[PDB]
RNA sequence: UAUAUAUAUAUAUAUAUAUAUAUAUAUAUAUAUAUAUA
RNA sequence: UAUAUAUAUAUAUAUAUAUAUAUAUAUAUAUAUAUAUA
């Protein structure tokens, strides 16, 4: 391979070290990096020279037709608009313009050019209106191809150097080579042919290039002119051609991807025409795959227990497919065709049915085929102006068909309506049902409870927050003089600063500032519009607590908020899974746009209104959160008109109708357009985060339910739809989620319902949701869509494209970052390529390439200094990414599964133990005296050698710099402080407790003498969180990063030769792995596409423990004590400290203490610490006192049972019996069964069962120096 | 899973073909015209007639 | 001039039957290559 | 040379899918004729 040649010697070591040839080592490991970061990023491009391309592609020159940005953008209203091009009024995207003519020169790079800063000036200082068009198209232009988690042609490079030489071989079995090739992949030829264009002299000049302000362009000769959607093809182009060599595609599939992208980017907007033409690649194949008469093969058997509400399910075989089975709703060839005739790209469609045809049973191939055709969507986060976006979506109001009559309301109760009993219909319904939750919060003394009352108003506070500017002004106007903390070196619109303000102030005074203006945000998306962030200030969010807490009820109480309690997502996944299955049928419905729909004049007055009459039932006069019970004139009678008290919830609902009759009033302040800020109401929902799901879940279930059991009984037509819709209900039938829900029907006997049926069912339902203003967005294709995630008969098929390798939002014109930070991208992004199945040992290696390039990095002073440093390669292995090949070993032995953190250390160093010590023997004297683990041959020194020391503390190092303190600050730190604990501390008797409980803990812990310095949970720190996460929001100041820079180096430059101790005594634990355990399922059937004998780890690692996480003993520790905690503060520190109090012995009243440091009152107290025992903890429980936690990893697997009774800590055969845990076993064997599943996992191929069998030291030795350092932390 | 799907499900037609119906003639034997009539124009006119 | 109904012709779509072509799967025969045995 | 296994090609048979042609039925559009109304 000539392209091997061409590469520089470190990349060629580089390329050897990833293909297996070489065990990795820093030197060649910092030899690739630096010279990375030295050379231009052209001669990427320059490599493609030497491969001979044989594919049929043809870059057609229509691409370079730059339409003339002047008429794509207006000004009117004094606002920078779009101006769509088409009649369409979506045409609201990025055009396809030459940027050239706008472009200077830069004195570092003359190539290359940015702005002019006269146009910058004049569209500032003048407001000129073809300089702000210029300027406001130049932002976006550079945005666009900004959302990326780095340049793209490093990533280019990457999948070169990776490409360049063939792995070597395993010994395993099943390591089949890669059947995929170079020189025929459409996607490289085409890139190869469309750079042709943009070379002088053989120089490869790249179109644009990103850097941390941006992207700035190359000035085009004279003959030339740059189109800026040809960047964005290049990065569609590279991120296709990644994928599709990760997920080992056919070449014609690549074929079609690569026509798509050209003619999408042949037309105007590149951008707009990717998105009217997103869907056609999962309707041609996931839609429809089935619909023929060859059909067969094996699917799961999955049984949904009793207790439906409990979301439990069990794998109960297997079943045969046959025709009967086959899936009833048409296919959806025939639109998908129409649509792709508009862009005659027919051939598309017919390339994809032809190969789609062969397939025609049920299996991994047809799996694995649906998965790769379905990854060819396109990755690109689209990005729109954001004053088009807002101008766009809150534009739209509902339109209800029949509207409720003005008679049909009572007179007003000064500013509510109660309804009528004499209407009825679906309104009726929904009045009843939020009237009957909301009388049973009225009576609920779970509430004025000061704890819960804590709990609440600290769920108002995060780092984040806006409006604050609002806020200020409003009190402000109000004559209320607010405080300030600015020498508090803390963001302003943080939502904690603009609490602190509020903490000594009466709460009723602030009332007249609800009605008050916020700001908003926008957060681009993969595949459709962008999304939408509203925060309310903390005054709003106060007030419109009655809503939230209506609407937990309803979804606590009624459907179980359906799944919307979000404690485990994976639940989700044996849900669909089980909706899926052959015998039965499931609908996928939506919300058209829930937040836009939801509106007062028919919604929320009705809700208003039934939460005011609900709270009538209680005391007239109960303030509720410092809001005092008025009076208010009652004119429900003609006659009788009077005045009555009415209490603080209802006087809430009083100012809440208030506010939502006005509208919500927002301010656009878009920064990558030019001088265009301005305000305007809507009746939109804000829906800005989870706080709006609870809401538009219980609407959702309600118009349902009704919908199911009164509006289609009596007008549907066919008496076998009749007949099957009865003795049907939303708690056993029907799901949600915001506007997401599943609708799944009673398994018709051994059949399928009509077609016929189902079109007049859908139908009516479509109506239904049109009487009051709701498009329902149905579709029925026998497949499962659900909080995005898709199943095809009991198979989860992960969209690959929804997490495209090179894409990254991001929603500012700056980057905003600092380079460790790459690192956590690096993890991250490796972690999404094990979630989704891809190629593990391809996948591998590319990933330790991303890490190559982020493990070096540097900083310049603004005028002085520059800084640098790079990290040794065992980082990576300590943070989570597994070795390809070590000294001594063979390649490709470790599994994707290998945990991060010490386990991952551990397992390591378990498997390499032998050699290293038969090694450091023959090559090093022996060391001068015993040691506990190694014998006298000095291991340490070898692993020295290998700098494993240097990366494993490396990593421990922290990667983002700190803020610095100042004492008159300080003064505003207290004020800051004593504010927050105001705020915290309404009441006195939370002050009372906590105060107690601090001075009897430190009395105890010292006099006791377990320690000193336990750094325990309480409330009196809460604040103190809250101050340092605040102050970390802020742009950190040069000196931090300079002080990182050189404690980093230092942390690496120090000679160090342990590990944790925590680690040490691990090591001295042996574990062997035994035979296989015992399938889980069959392995023909499919589970997880992609998880196949040709991804041969995944396939064992599936199937051996199975998917559905069926802990039906375990339960996985969510049985926490602490049921009710408050922010800040970690569940997971406080049961770890309980236990590891327990394991020593403490008295209760050392519990006492703890528990009433953090509110919980003495009776309560003594309760909980009572619950506290060894027996009833399960083995995650207890082993997390030593921070042996389970990977996120491991979440999609059925751990459970394996570690129970397949990871044997004393097999009496075979253990020594030094090894013997005895009386301690109570709480020893779980870490220990940690500790030999963790090893097991480790390695690749089948799961084994796992044997401790010998510790070096005495288990008893092991079990005091435990307790040693539990009592020590 | 054809053995499976031919078992499961009986409404595979294959049905013996029992209603046929005729509107002609309930006949199997035809009268037939062997050796046809000589046509006479110059002698013997009159001896036959079609 | 227009609307409605009926008949006839032509075009398009859908269903069924027959013929031809192409693709895929399975079986059998023949040829060629590679491996093993004699 | 023969046997056995694997791969590829060609031929024949059977099944499935798609396309094209012809026939029949149904729907829609257009034209022409006839009737009725304006």
């Amino acid at each position: 391979e000539e392209l091997f040649n061409a590469l520089p010697q470190p990349l060629q070591q580089l390329s050897l070290a990833l293909a297996g040839e070489i065990p990795l080592t820093d030197h060649i490991f910092e030899q690739a990096a630096s010279t990375w970061h030295v050379q231009p990023r052209s001669l990427t491009y320059k490599l493609l020279d030497h491969i001979p391309f044989s594919t049929p592609v043809v870059v057609p020159p229509s691409i370079y037709h730059s339409l003339d940005w002047s008429k794509c953008f207006a000004v009117n209203q004094d606002r920078v608009e779009r101006v769509p091009t088409i009649d369409d009024p979506d045409d609201v995207y990025v055009p396809n313009s030459d940027i050239g003519p706008l472009l200077t020169s830069l004195h570092t790079i003359p190539d290359y050019g940015f702005l002019h800063p006269a146009i910058e000036n004049d569209a500032t200082t003048l407001r000129a209106e073809r300089a702000r068009c210029a300027s406001t198209f130049y932002k976006i232009a550079s945005s666009q191809a900004r959302q990326v988690k780095l340049d793209p042609i490093r990533m280019l490079g990457f999948l070169l150097l990776v490409q360049a030489r063939p792995r070597v071989p395993s010994g395993l079995v099943t390591d089949q080579p890669t059947r995929r090739d170079p020189t025929q992949s459409p996607a490289l030829h085409a890139i190869w042919q469309v750079m042709q264009y943009y070379k002088v002299a053989g120089v490869y000049y790249a179109p644009a290039l990103v850097v941390p302000s941006g992207a700035i362009w190359w000035i085009p000769p004279p003959g030339k002119r740059n189109v800026v959607s040809v960047q964005y093809l290049l990065t569609d182009l590279i991120n296709l051609a990644i994928l599709a060599h990760m997920t080992d595609m056919s070449p014609t599939l690549e074929l079609t991807g690569v026509l798509m992208y050209l003619r999408a980017a042949s037309s105007h907007s590149h951008a707009y025409t990717l998105l009217q033409m997103k869907s056609v690649f999962p309707a041609l194949s996931l839609r429809s795959m089935y619909r023929n008469k060859g059909f067969g093969g094996k699917a799961p058997a999955i049984e949904w227990t009793e207790p439906r509400s409990k979301y439990k399910f069990r794998w109960t075989g297997v079943t045969q497919l046959h025709d009967g089975l086959r899936p009833r709703s048409p296919s959806m060839d025939v639109p998908t065709l129409e649509v792709l005739t508009k862009y005659e790209l027919v051939d598309i469609g017919h390339i994809i049915i032809r190969e789609r045809n062969a397939h025609p049973r049920h299996n991994h191939d047809s799996v694995r085929f649906v998965r790769d055709v379905m990854a060819l969507t396109s990755g690109m986060y689209l990005v729109r102006q954001p004053t088009m976006s807002v101008l766009r979506e809150y534009s739209q109001v509902p339109d209800i068909k029949d509207p409720i009559p003005p008679s049909a309301w009572t007179g007003p109760i000064g500013n509510v309506r109660y309804l009528l009993p004499s209407v009825q219909g679906p309104a009726r319904h929904l009045y009843d049902t939020w009237r009957a939750a909301a009388r049973q919060i009225a009576q609920d003394p779970q509430w004025h409870d000061p704890l819960n009352q804590a709990i609440m108003r600290a769920q108002y506070v995060t780092a984040r927050g806006g409006s604050s500017a609002s806020l200020k002004f409003a009190l402000k106007v109000t004559g209320i003089v607010l405080p300030e903390y600015d020498d508090s070196k803390v963001k302003k619109s943080s939502k904690i600063y603009q609490a602190a303000q509020i903490a000594r102030i009466a709460f009723m005074l602030l009332i007249a500032a609800i009605h008050a203006e916020v700001t908003m945000g926008i957060r681009n998306q993969v595949q459709r519009r962008a999304r939408s962030i509203m925060p309310l200030n903390v005054i709003q969010q106060a007030i419109s607590a009655p809503h939230t807490l209506v609407a937990n009820y309803i979804n606590k109480h009624m459907n179980l908020s359906t799944t919307s309690g979000s404690v485990v997502t994976d639940k989700v996944i044996p849900l669909i899974l089980y909706a899926s299955t052959p015998p039965n049928t499931v609908v996928n419905v939506d919300i058209k746009a829930c937040d836009a729909s939801i509106t007062y004049n028919y919604f929320l007055s009705v809700i208003c209104g039934a939460m005011h009459e609900g709270f009538e039932v209680g005391n007239a006069d109960a303030a509720f959160m410092g809001v005092p019970s008025t009076i208010v004139s009652d004119r429900r009678s003609s006659v009788a008109p009077y005045s009555r008290p009415i209490s603080g919830l209802q006087t809430m609902v009083q100012h809440l109708a208030d506010l939502y009759a006005a509208g919500f009033r927002y301010s656009v302040s878009d920064a990558f357009s030019s001088g265009n800020k301005f305000s305007f109401p809507t009746s939109t929902f804000p829906s800005g985060s989870t706080a709006t799901s609870t809401e538009h879940t219980a609407n959702n279930s309600t118009m349902m339910e009704y919908f199911l059991n009164v509006h289609a009984p009596s007008h549907v037509k066919s008496a076998s739809l009749k007949r099957i819709l009865t003795d049907m209900t939303i708690q056993r039938n029907y799901v949600c989620q915001g506007d997401d829900g599943i609708l799944l029907l009673p398994h018709e006997a051994a059949s399928k319902i009509s077609a016929d049926d189902m079109n007049e069912l859908l139908t009516c339902l479509r109506d239904y949701g049109q009487l009051f203003g709701w498009n329902y967005d149905i579709d029925w294709s026998d497949t499962a869509e659900y909080l995005k995630l898709y199943a095809l008969m009991g198979c989860r098929i992960p969209n690959t494209s929804r997490h495209p390798p090179v894409g990254k939002e991001y929603a500012a014109p700056q980057t905003d970052e600092i380079w460790p930070s790459l690192i956590d991208i690096v993890i991250g992004h490796h972690l999404n390529g094990v979630t989704d199945v891809l190629n593990w040992r391809e996948w591998l290696r590319f990933s330790w390439a991303f890490a190559c390039y982020s493990s070096r990095g540097g900083y310049t002073n603004p005028k002085g200094q520059s800084f640098s440093a790079q990290y040794p390669w065992w980082t990576f292995v300590y943070l989570g990414i597994p070795p390809i090949l070590l000294p001594g070993q063979t390649p490709f032995i470790h599994s994707c599964y290998m945990p991060p953190g010490d386990q991952g250390m551990f397992s390591i160093l378990n498997g390499w133990r032998d050699w290293l010590i038969s090694h450091a023997s023959t090559t090093l004297p022996p060391l001068r005296h015993n040691h506990p683990v190694w014998g006298l041959s000095d291991v340490p020194s070898l692993l020295s050698q290998f700098g494993v020391y240097a990366g494993y503390h490396a990593a421990q190092h922290y990667r983002r710099p700190k803020p610095a303190p100042e004492t008159a600050s300080s003064d505003s730190i207290n004020q800051i402080t004593s504010d927050l604990t105001e705020y915290l501390f309404y009441d006195s008797a939370l002050k009372a407790r906590v105060m107690k409980g601090r001075y009897n803990w430190e009395r105890l812990s010292s006099s006791l003498s377990l320690n000193v310095g336990s750094r325990v949970p309480s409330l009196f720190d809460v604040p103190g969180k809250w101050v340092a996460a605040g102050r970390d929001a802020e742009k950190p100041p040069p000196s931090s990063v300079e002080d990182m820079f050189t404690s980093l180096n230092r942390c690496i430059r120090r000679p160090t030769h342990s590990f944790s101790r925590l680690l040490e005594l691990y090591l001295r634990v042996h574990v062997t792995l035994g035979e296989s355990i015992p399938l889980a399922i069959d392995p023909d059937v499919p589970q997880v596409a992609g998880a196949d004998p040709a991804n041969d780890d995944h396939w064992f690692k599936y199937t051996c423990l199975g998917d559905i996480p069926s802990a039906t003993r375990n339960y996985f520790g969510e049985s926490l004590f602490v049921g009710r905690v408050v922010s800040g503060l970690d569940v997971e520190a406080v049961d770890a400290t309980l236990l590891r109090l327990k394991i020593l012995g403490a008295p209760p009243e050392a519990f006492i203490a703890v528990l009433n440091g953090i509110g919980m009152s003495d009776s309560e107290a003594h309760q909980i610490a009572g619950r506290i025992s060894l027996a009833n903890a399960q083995l995650v429980q207890i082993a997390r006192v030593v921070h042996l936690s389970i990977p996120s990893s491991w979440m999609t697997l059925n751990t459970g049972p394996y570690i129970h009774h397949h990871a044997y800590d004393f097999k009496p055969g075979i253990t020594q019996p030094s090894a013997k845990s005895r009386d301690k076993s109570i709480w020893m064997s779980p870490i220990l069964k940690l500790l030999c599943t963790s090893y097991a996992m480790t390695v690749a191929g089948p799961v084994r069962t796992s044997i401790v069998t010998e510790i070096d030291g005495s288990a008893a030795a092991l079990s005091g120096n435990l307790r040693v350092w539990m009592r020590d932390v | 899973s054809k053995h499976l799907s031919a078992y499961l499900d009986s409404a595979v037609a294959n049905g013996p073909e029992l209603i046929v119906e005729d509107t002609g003639l309930c006949t199997s034997f035809m009268l037939l015209d062997n050796i046809p009539s000589a046509h006479l124009t110059k002698e013997l006119i009159g001896f036959t007639w079609f």
